[PDB]
RNA sequence: UCGAAGGUGGGAUCGGCGAUUGGGACGAAGUCGUAACAAGGUAGCCGUACCGGAAGGUGCGGCUGGAUCA
RNA sequence: AUCAGCUUGUUGGUGGGGUGAUGGCCUACCAAGGCGACGACGGGUAGCCGGCCUGAGAGGGUGACCGGCCACACUGGGACUGAGAUACGGCCCAGACUCCUACGGGAGGCAGCAGUGGGGAAUAUUGCACAAUGGGCGCAAGCCUGAUGCAGCGACGCCGCGUGAGGGAUGACGGCCUUCGGGUUGUAAACCUCUUUCAGCACAGACGAAGCGCAAGUGACGGUAUGUGCAGAAGAAGGACCGGCCAACUACGUGCCAGCAGCCGCGGUAAUACGUAGGGUCCGAGCGUUGUCCGGAAUUACUGGGCGUAAAGAGCUCGUAGGUGGUUUGUCGCGUUGUUCGUGAAAACUCACAGCUUAACUGUGGGCGUGCGGGCGAUACGGGCAGACUAGAGUACUGCAGGGGAGACUGGAAUUCCUGGUGUAGCGGUGGAAUGCGCAGAUAUCAGGAGGAACACCGGUGGCGAAGGCGGGUCUCUGGGCAGUAACUGACGCUGAGGAGCGAAAGCGUGGGGAGCGAACAGGAUUAGAUACCCUGGUAGUCCACGCCGUAAACGGUGGGUACUAGGUGUGGGUUUCCUUGGGAUCCGUGCCGUAGCUAACGCAUUAAGUACCCCGCCUGGGGAGUACGGCCGCAAGG
């Protein structure tokens, strides 16, 4: 179809990666 | 779909759908109201909304709309609440009944009548 | 459509023969974006027939309203359609589809009256019709469902064409009811004739 | 309307020992003989 | 191969629609008594059976009208494995408004709707043609 | 012998509140750029890795939902 | 199943015990089962039903009145009495609470009918009778009965009746529009006759009682219902709405304000959409709003939907339960079907009829009670059992094609470095340049050496593999396919929830290897500024061995199987009839064009998105979000 709806998808696939970027640290220490 | 994959597991309705969470499925709930500010809808509809966020008995905290012209109530008055819908500011799907417990009825209305809770003119 | 009455000293209004029933189911102005902004036309989709049961179905283009309905008559006028019925019902029931429109046109007993929407209740109300029922399903639309009624009364077909297709004499291809209906329809049929000749 | 076939794991009562597994044995309702033997069977048609 | 009778209505659709004279069909009980209604109501012309690879055959001329049109207007199987639909007496259902025929295989054999009413007796419905 | 309540004990599980913090939705109007839509001015997109104030950029493989045609 | 295992009186046996009665109900011993993806054990909510509401029906919602069952009686245990016990107005104990006490100790129990406080948007009188019907005791009279019968209260609901009728003008007064002519309110009003239900005031006054009673009386409702009288239009209309859907429009007043709105949307000084007025429309003792449900919604599609691109085909296979099953003979009668018996209380529902001034309402008689059990009958189809068959499926035999896979050994061209020649000032790079390598001997050319990776040409719309994917050569080991004959087996088939296996690239672990390319990382340039493209360098990586991970536009965006449905032309593998390599015919493969048919359209079109059957996956507006929480796998990234 269009490529619209494949990069808004994609958009919040990248935010949550970065997300998970910052966060790794801090989600293996306060899960530990 | 292939009738024996619905004898398994298949066709259950999806969801209730709750309009008001006032609570209990109750028409209207008298409240405790507090902070009357007034408020800016979406960008086609520019004006000024008189809206008070109430406290229903159910506990939980609202934000209602205030029809009519003016409003009686200031802070602390009891006013009873039913369920509505103003699409105009996001949010607030509750509206003050005019002519209650606290909230006195609108003033000169002499054609709508029923809402706004015009007594008849002597 | 609006200013139709008036009364005029010129040659003729051309009032004639062949006063038929015509329906104009809907009409949506249609815009062209060209170099400069929009043009606008009119589509009306006309509906004509006569109480025996023919049918017409025109389709009018033209950038006046009242234009575009006398195309539409004109255009129905060309292409009319025979639909076979029992007295004044539908023969059996059936569903038709133009491509997206789902009708099912079902008969009942007489006096229940054209159940339908309102594309399907103009085409049924200009045919020989007074007693049936149908229903719209899919497609939400005047057109398709107006030409979804008429591929629906296409696939219409007589007692007796179905017992020609087989070979079988009737009797032997209807139940019996239905054939009763067929003598209450014809007998009044010669009752209302035989009044029409005196 | 799908004709399901159904299993039914129900218990039941040999007082000679006549039955084995793979069996084609009958049934009969009786007393309640314990807390959920419900069946005696009588005349065992085929042995595994 | 999951279904004997879906294959061979089918094979009468096919057939039906591409404008063909006749078709060859592996030949079995079921589709005997199904051809010998067809040819009783006279949706079909008339069939034979022929010896063939290893088993016999069924060919089936089909009946067409006054010019290039169609005796047969459709077939649907109804009573398919995983929905097979049982019928009371009460209603043999009425196909086409009657128009059409049910092909309906009682514990008399294999009757029409129509027979599988007067003579008293239902219990299954199979495909029904008009 | 059994035994309700009571007492001690360590857990399951459902929630309420919590300084601070992550993101999310809406707001107009602000600041910064201009990533995408035309070959959108480096074709776009998928997976993954790395990096960057941000949109993003690059690598490796893929794809036409790509273009003009050497 | 974001709850997968639970259970030790737990599963069965024997001897006792207990009970009105069978029984892990209980007990001693012995045996060791039992229950679970047809969801066990846990969690959440819930009295269940005749019914009610909605709906064309199928179904959805609900369980108020009336009726039938069940459970409980301040909270939690226990027995006793008795024909019979959750023993509401019994007992015993322990709690929590209210109250009396001379402090030693007692008393309580509206979830009976009224009634009070509280909670709440919200739900009635501390009524009168046992006259009727039911119940108890009594030989009977009779006594008891907040069951019941009635009454009060609330438009809370359903139905019926009223607020007058007939006459009445080229259409008054007043109102508001106006084109300044008039037009509307409006036959409506005033007036003129007439009639009075229902309220009002009078007098008469029930049936309910073929009852009870041996007493003479007896109706709570009741001086009610209802009659017959009297006076007189006399005492009696309101609410919503008039942009669109959706019956019904004009003026004045504010001009992005004040407000409206179910959605679409109306307000920026000429709004039929805001407020007021006229007028209209729709209902009417009501009319609007809010809430909750069904409908429309074929919008969870059994009846009755879908999945190339709109949401939707698991990356691909193998296979457990399951679902489904070619040809044919017999038998059983489990599915199916026919018929009769029993039952589905009453009420309701539907049809007819009767009763109340009508109706709602109530009663009588049918039907309904779509079901279930018993007896008797049928055997086509499904199934079970017992057989038979060769077309599906698999095997043998003869060939044939192939970058199918793995292991091992080896080949040359090219790039880079190295040593040595020959030989000098530039080379490299770009849109144009500069960092850079040079002048210590570079680039260039010749000879030799090292080492790694990739395989020019053949080679493409071509082959093989289930899908990823697979191209230097040779050898070794091994997988699949196709055709031909029909030798064998004789339905062994298909699909496949969970499950195991394979699965590009990037990435991960340990150990090697490291030429070229190269994220990150530098400098140069461009630019307003480049954390970019372009340039020069460049580490992990790319490579091999052994494992992880499990993802892709893993795409034909098309699950697997099967049968059929006009053709035309390429090319790949193989059999055969004819000309004699050419053509035909055939089985399997892969492309391009094309009918019918299909589709929302583009398109597909014998390699279907066509016509049908079988099984699986999956979708239910967009965001939020393939994210949180929880669990599982993983070294981590993460899935």
């Amino acid at each position: 179809g269009s490529v619209i709806k494949k990069r808004r998808k994609r958009m919040s696939k990248k935010k949550h990666r970065k997300l998970l970027r910052r966060t790794r640290v801090q989600r293996r220490k306060l899960g530990k | 779909p292939t009738i024996q994959q619905l004898v398994r597991k298949g066709r259950r309705d999806k969801i209730a759908k709750v309009k008001t969470a006032a609570l209990k499925g109750s028409p209207q709930r008298r409240g405790v109201c507090t902070r009357v500010y007034t408020t800016t809808p979406k960008k086609p509809n520019s004006a000024l909304r008189k809206v008070a966020r109430v406290k229903l008995t159910s506990q939980v905290e609202v934000t209602a709309y205030i029809p009519g012209e003016g409003h009686n109530l200031q802070e602390h008055s009891m006013v009873l609440v039913r369920g509505g819908r103003v699409k105009d500011l996001p949010g607030v799907r509750y509206k003050i009944i005019r002519g209650s417990l606290d909230t006195q009825g609108v003033k000169n209305r002499k054609q709508a009548r029923s809402r706004y809770g015009a007594k008849k003119e002597k | 459509r609006g200013r139709r009455d008036d009364r005029g000293g010129r040659g003729r209004d051309g009032g004639d023969k062949s006063n038929y029933i015509e329906r104009v189911v809907s009409i949506n102005r249609v815009s062209k974006v060209v170099k400069g902004g929009r043009r606008f036309s009119f589509t009306a989709l006309v509906i004509v027939g006569d109480g025996k049961g023919m049918v017409g179905v025109g389709y009018g283009k033209a950038k006046e309203v009242p234009a575009a309905i006398a195309k539409g008559v004109e255009e129905a006028r060309k292409n009319f359609f025979r639909v076979p019925l029992i007295g004044s019902t539908i023969t059996h029931p059936v569903q038709g589809e133009a491509a997206a429109g789902v009708v099912m046109l079902r008969p009942a007993s007489p006096g229940t009256g054209v159940i339908a929407g309102g594309a399907a209740r103009a085409v049924l109300e200009c045919a020989g019709v007074h007693d049936i029922l149908a229903k719209s399903l899919g497609s939400d639309n005047a057109i398709n469902v107006v030409h979804a009624t008429v591929a629906a009364l296409k696939l219409l077909q007589r007692p007796e064409e179905v017992a020609a297709r087989r070979g079988l004499p009737i009797e032997d291809v209807a139940p019996a009811g239905m054939l009763k209906a067929r003598r209450e329809s014809e007998a009044l049929a010669a009752a209302a004739a035989r009044e029409g000749s005196a | 309307g799908k004709i399901i076939r159904t299993t039914k794991k129900v218990k039941a009562h040999d007082e000679n020992g006549e039955a084995g597994i793979g069996d084609r044995v009958s049934l009969m309702e009786t007393r309640p003989l314990s807390a959920t033997k419900r069946w005696r069977l009588v005349e065992i048609l085929e042995k595994a | 191969m999951t279904d004997p009778i879906a294959d061979f209505l089918t094979r009468l659709r096919n057939a039906n629609s591409a404008y063909h004279d006749e078709v060859t069909l592996p030949h079995s009980k079921l589709k005997a008594n199904i051809a010998e209604i067809l040819k009783r109501e006279g949706y079909i012309s008339d069939y034979r059976t022929e010896d063939a690879r290893v088993g016999k055959s069924l060919v089936v001329q089909l009946k067409y009208g006054p010019s290039r049109e169609r005796s047969i207007a459709g077939l649907r199987r109804v009573s398919k494995p995983g929905l097979r639909v049982y019928a009371k007496s009460t209603n043999l259902p009425r196909v086409l408004g009657g128009l059409g025929v049910a092909i309906i295989s009682t514990s008399s054999g294999l009757l029409t709707d129509r027979q599988a009413a007067r003579q008293g007796v239902g219990g299954e419905v199979l495909a029904y043609v008009w």
